[PDB]
RNA sequence: GGAGUAUGGUCGCAAGGCUGAAAAAUUGACGGAAGGGCACCACCAGGGGUGGAGC
RNA sequence: CCCUAGUAAGCGCAAGUCAUCAGCUUGCGUUGAUUACGUCCCUGCCCUUUGUACACACCGCCCGUCGCUACUACCGAU
């Protein structure tokens, strides 16, 4: 796997430098490469090691000496506690779904970033069968969280709203929560919306263009439906004549 | 080709994530994709004992 | 054409499967039968054995508030309920897919929770005999169950799941081990705490208390660690005192006491046992001041230890009715009354008629045993190279001879006259012992795996490691012929009573039949799924069947063959491990078969569809409006009592039901079905369209079938009278729904125009220079002609 | 004849004329006439 | 004499038996339910044979 | 068992074409209807649930029993 001479092999607590300026670590019983390291200039000559912990000191024909420390235990602890927090909050999401607390369910679904349950929560909250009359989406608490959404959550919600707006079956629930989003936030915020994940097809111009053109199609459909729906007034006028 | 990393898109055009998808729906989606793909000298002791 | 049947089975106390129960009886699991011993006297009380089942039993549970009923969980996924009064199975439960592994009972004993290796836990009613429901969590197998109602379980994905039972979904989960597996569960009897034993030897400790808000029931109060770092098999709590026992599959059982969590729990004692313990269990005897810890080992034994609460003594043990490791050879008497079984570590000889052991010797390893005629003395060739000689009637060791140096005696055959024995070893030689004095040796090319004589003592046959057989003459050892054609080395052989046939069992999964004049293979017959260990002829042709032979293989099967017509006449199942040895009687009426099981055995319309759904919804609407009037009169108990189809579909509204039955049909079939619908069915459809437009859902579908209804019946509507009322209702509701949806989408498109213009104004340009050439989607659109 | 049929079916070689594309001359790659 | 094409001989290899007749697969094996299309080997409406005697 | 328009059915006249056919074959004219010409309900057969084109417009993750592969830990002999 090397590209030049190796010139130094050091035991851990293995590592090998190269003359191809890369120093790579792996393990013996497995026998395949674990990691590679690319700090230096032209060459690399020698490796020292801390004798207590695992700290590598690499130096070469270049004058810089680089000191590396192991972080595998720390990132394993971080991944462990991340999976702990993930299973805990996924279960509290399932709990809120089962209890019917649509508000904290929607907050936790926007936090957990997976939307197949978020769409079901939105269809439920726009069809609750007992809506508050002043509320935008039926629930004042869901109105409150859609008013108090942050910029990254607004942009991620818009990036899900174009996908829900594609489907003509979820088009009413996407249009209603988009109506709540526009009535909650002013135009200057949604125009100056700056989120680090805006590159290529998911930037703000193309997202708002997709949402706009699919909403144009849905609006044309509902306008044809209203114009055809005056037939019921015609039939009631005929029965009033008789 | 234009979906997210964790999520899949269905035939309906709706993003559903692999994490929130259950085991039964994972098995059924694997079966539907597979349906579309189908449409297209040792020792004496070691011997005896 | 007489077949064979299982008649006897013995040589076994507790198997390596789990879950010992105490009742002063010990109830343990042999392979397919659950058998109950006295610990005081070694005679077993009873065996529970079912003729319909063959699969092995691997979970036992005692019902609380009623002993003499027990729940056993087998390997195929079935559960049986036995009685200790009468040894029958009252009820059987076939619910799971594979391998019941953990049982649990309710406090009242009316409800039974069984968790499998196919990861389903199913709870069972015991007065209606119906599978109640099926709780579904758990990435992989459930290793702990308990009834707290509430259920508390833990699985091999290192998750504790706290389930509800009134609403059959999980209330809590927690993850016990971060990167390992939670392996055992132990609950305090007062439900104050639960300790879960994980893969590293770490014992996590949890406290229990006794939906829209943050529910918190299980709390990780701390971690403990034991002494041995093995996968911990069980954690068992004392039902009365303040102790528990933690054990993995090893030779130590660690009893800790209940007084940081390290201050709360201290190791009381560590008990060493002679063998690897599979399942510990608790026992409290009436009238003693002690702790009767009943361990049941993998090495085929029960031990009752006394632990003094505020050291261990090997108080009681059951080892006489079973070999302790693994039977490698059997050899049954010339009078066929008793047999000898030779195992690693031991010799135990048994009576057939009583199936109870009579004599016991200790040897190092026991490859091959055979007694000498008169059945006074027995011969054992061992792994270390030697040949030991014992005797039955005085039960002693006579002689020992270093036959080969350190090379295992793989074959021992007594002469049919009875004056000599031959030992073929893992060295190249094979030696002859006349009685014992060495008479003649035979040096040959490779290691001799198996040799046998002829029933008329005329020719000998060795079977090498070179995948070949050498048949020699008995008087002078000249090569009569050699048999070839085996891909893998020959494990065994048996030749016929008149020496006109040889069967030769190899490791290439077949047996060969040779004719022994010219040594032509009669027919190579591939008959087993694994490497066939041993073969044996029945010696007497007094019954007219002397050319039949048995063959036992690593795929847990014996097969009864006929060499004259070259046909398998029977397949003998019933062994749950790789069957190492077998022998037939000299009369040939029964045979013994000794396995890896450690159990030696003895064998003797679309429109009509939417119309009927409309009528169902109409009756539901009438019942709901009557129930509204009743609950408006008084808040008394009034049940709506709707249809079982609705309470089975899950108490959905009639609107949702009729919407789904309108949604299911494809649009052309929807056109035809609404055309076929009659005018008696039209007004119910019009009320449900009013209901859809009121509680707005599928407004395009609602308007589509509404305008189809009006256009295909326009004259009849303007001639009828009640359509005026319901059509006025549907007009108001549909116009409100359409205006609401249209105004929302108009606000959306206007806002998108505004924010798009503002974003263009943000995007336009910063610099100004001479080149405004810096200031569009494009699609490809191929077309063939 | 029956064994000949079984051999052809198993090591399947059939002498049926196969459906060729009508525009193999002008469109030899067989591109699809939609979004590209 | 060169280049081809044939025809029949001659020679060499092929032409030495651990032997004794009756797999592939991330692409595979089998189904079910729903919805279509077609059929005088289907329904529907009729017609006509054969089948009874003799050759 | 067969049959839906110059079809069923009647009638004669002629030929005898390297295979078949005189115990018949194949042509050729003449007279010429009834009843279906719908539906997949029965019996079946084929096919969709992947592809093969883009606008309108419509639909909206079909279902089961196993295999194979990768990883994870388990069981027990050598």
């Amino acid at each position: 796997g090397h590209s030049h001479n190796v010139l130094k092999v050091v035991w851990l607590h293995f590592a090998s430098a190269g003359a191809d300026t890369l120093v790579k670590v792996w393990d013996a019983n497995t026998g395949e490469t674990e990691c590679t390291l690319d700090n230096h200039e032209d060459r690399l000559w020698t490796l020292a090691v801390h004798s207590k912990t695992n700290i590598l000191a690499s130096a070469g024909s270049d004058s810089k000496v680089t000191f590396w420390r192991d972080t595998t235990a720390e990132t394993q602890a971080a991944a462990a506690q991340a999976a702990l927090k993930l299973v805990e909050q996924e279960q509290t999401l399932e709990n809120y779904i089962h209890a019917g607390a649509y508000r904290d369910a929607i907050v936790l679904a926007l936090q957990l970033n997976h939307p197949g349950r978020l769409l079901n929560l939105f269809t439920n909250v726009v069809t609750t069968r007992n809506p508050d009359p002043d509320s935008l989406t039926g629930l004042k608490a869901v109105d409150d969280v859609l008013a108090k959404l942050s910029d990254e959550q607004i942009f991620q919600l818009l990036l899900r709203l174009r996908d829900w707006n594609t489907n003509a079956r979820t088009a009413p629930v996407a249009q209603r929560v988009l109506w709540a989003l526009f009535k909650s936030h002013p135009a200057n915020k949604l125009s100056s919306l700056s989120v680090k994940g805006a590159r290529g097809h998911k930037s703000l111009n193309e997202v708002l263009d997709a949402i706009k053109v699919y909403t144009e199609r849905h609006y044309k459909r509902i306008e044809e439906l209203v114009d055809e729906s005056y037939l019921v007034e015609y039939t009631l006028r005929e029965m009033d004549a008789l | 080709d234009t979906a997210e990393k964790g999520e899949v898109v269905t035939k309906a055009g709706i993003p559903i994530a692999k994490q929130e998808m259950s085991r039964e729906e994972k098995l059924r989606r694997r079966r539907r994709e597979k349906e579309r793909i189908r449409k297209a000298v040792q020792s004496s002791g070691a011997y005896k004992l | 054409y007489l077949k064979f049947e299982p008649s006897k089975s013995f040589g076994v106390v507790v198997s390596s499967n789990s879950n010992l129960v105490w009742s002063g009886q010990a109830i343990v699991a042999a392979n397919e039968e659950v058998l109950v011993w006295d610990i005081k006297k070694g005679e077993l009380l009873s065996r529970w054995r079912d003729e319909n089942c063959k699969f092995r039993v691997t979970a036992i549970a005692q019902s609380r508030t009623d002993p003499d009923v027990f729940a056993v969980g087998y390997e195929d996924g079935s559960i049986r309920l036995w009685d200790s009064k009468i040894a029958t199975s009252v009820v059987s439960f076939n619910g799971h897919k594979s391998a019941i592994t953990v049982l649990a009972f309710d406090k009242t004993g009316v409800r039974l929770a069984s968790g499998s290796k196919d990861t389903d836990i199913i709870v069972w009613d015991l007065v209606a005999e119906v599978g109640q429901y099926k709780l579904r969590g758990h990435k992989d197998q459930v290793t702990g169950l308990y009834f707290i109602g509430f259920l508390l379980t833990t699985g091999k994905d290192s998750l504790i799941k706290l389930w509800d039972l009134s609403s059959r979904h999980c209330i809590e989960t927690h993850v016990a081990q971060a990167n390992g597996e939670c392996w055992a569960l132990g609950v305090s009897p007062d439900f104050t705490g639960c300790i879960t034993a994980g893969n590293d030897g770490e014992i996590t400790v949890w406290a229990l208390d006794a939906l829209s808000q943050s529910v918190n029931f299980l709390q990780n109060r701390g971690t403990l660690h034991r002494s041995s770092k093995e996968r911990a098999a069980e954690v068992v709590f004392h039902p009365l005192r303040d102790y528990f026992a933690v054990h993995g599959v090893e030779k130590s059982v660690e009893i800790w006491r209940i007084r940081e969590v390290s201050d709360v729990f201290v190791q009381h004692v560590i008990v060493r046992t002679t063998g690897k313990v599979r399942s510990v269990d608790w026992a409290l005897n009436p009238g003693v001041k002690d702790l009767q810890l009943l361990v049941g080992g993998t090495n085929n034994l029960l031990e009752l230890y006394n632990i003094v609460g505020k050291d261990y003594n090997k108080a009681l043990a059951v080892e006489l009715p079973g070999h302790r490791t693994d039977i490698r050879s059997v050899a049954i008497s010339s009078d066929d009354k008793m047999l000898a079984s030779a195992a690693n570590g031991s010799l135990k000889i048994w009576n057939i008629k009583t199936q109870q052991c009579i004599r016991t010797f200790d040897c190092g390893y026991a490859l091959c045993c055979a007694f000498l005629p008169g059945d006074k003395v027995v011969i054992v060739g061992t792994k270390e190279g030697e040949l030991q000689l014992y005797d039955v009637a005085s039960a002693s060791l006579l002689e020992t001879v270093n036959a080969h140096d350190g090379h295992a005696v793989w074959a021992l055959q007594v002469h049919p006259d009875g004056r000599s024995v031959v030992s073929g070893g893992a060295d190249k030689t094979a030696k002859f012992w006349d009685f014992l004095v060495q008479s003649r040796i035979l040096k040959v090319s490779d290691d001799i795996l198996s040799l046998r004589f002829s029933p008329d003592a005329r020719l000998l046959a060795v079977a090498l490691l070179d995948s070949t057989v050498k048949v020699f003459f008995n008087d002078t050892l000249k090569l009569y012929l050699n048999l070839y054609g085996h891909k893998l080395p020959v494990l065994s052989m048996d030749i016929s009573y008149d020496s006109k046939l040889i069967v030769t069992s190899s490791a290439d999964k077949n047996i060969r039949i040779w004719g022994l004049d010219f040594g032509d293979c009669h027919k190579a017959l591939f008959g087993h799924q694994d490497s066939i260990l041993q073969v044996a002829f029945i010696p007497h042709n007094s019954d007219g069947n002397g050319h039949y032979f048995f063959s036992a293989s690593k795929d847990r099967t014996i097969k009864y063959w006929d060499a004259d017509k070259f046909e398998q006449i029977q397949r003998i199942d019933g062994h749950h491990g790789e069957i190492w040895a077998l022998a037939v009687s000299h009369s040939g009426r029964f045979l013994v078969s000794a396995s890896h099981d450690k159990s030696i055995r003895v064998w003797e319309m679309a429109g009509e569809r939417i119309a009927e759904a409309l009528e169902l919804g109409m009756t539901d609407l009438n019942t709901i409006r009557e129930w509204e009037e009743a609950r408006q009169i008084n808040p008394n108990i009034a049940p709506p009592q709707r249809n079982p189809i609705f309470v089975a579909l899950g108490n959905i509204p009639a609107e949702t039901y009729v919407l789904n039955t309108l949604q299911k049909i494809k649009p052309a079939s929807l056109h035809d079905a609404l055309l076929v619908l009659p005018f008696s069915t039209i007004p119910s459809l019009l009320t449900f369209l009013n209901l859809f437009a009121q509680r707005e859902l599928n407004v395009p579908l609602t308007c589509r079938i509404l305008f189809f209804v009006l256009k295909t019946h326009h004259k009849q509507i303007v001639a009828s009278r009640t359509m005026r009322a319901t059509l006025e209702k549907v007009r108001a509701n549909l116009r409100a729904a359409l205006r609401r949806q249209k105004d929302e989408m108009g606000f959306n498109i206007a806002a998108l125009k505004v924010v798009s213009m503002q974003l263009r104004d943000k995007s336009v340009r910063e610099y100004v220079d001479e080149t405004w050439e810096e200031k569009v989607r494009k699609r490809a659109f191929a077309s063939l002609s | 004849i029956e064994e000949l049929i079984k051999r052809r079916i198993l090591a399947g070689e059939f002498d049926e004329v196969l459906r060729r594309r009508p525009d193999m001359f002008g469109n030899p790659h067989g591109v699809r006439r939609g979004l590209v």
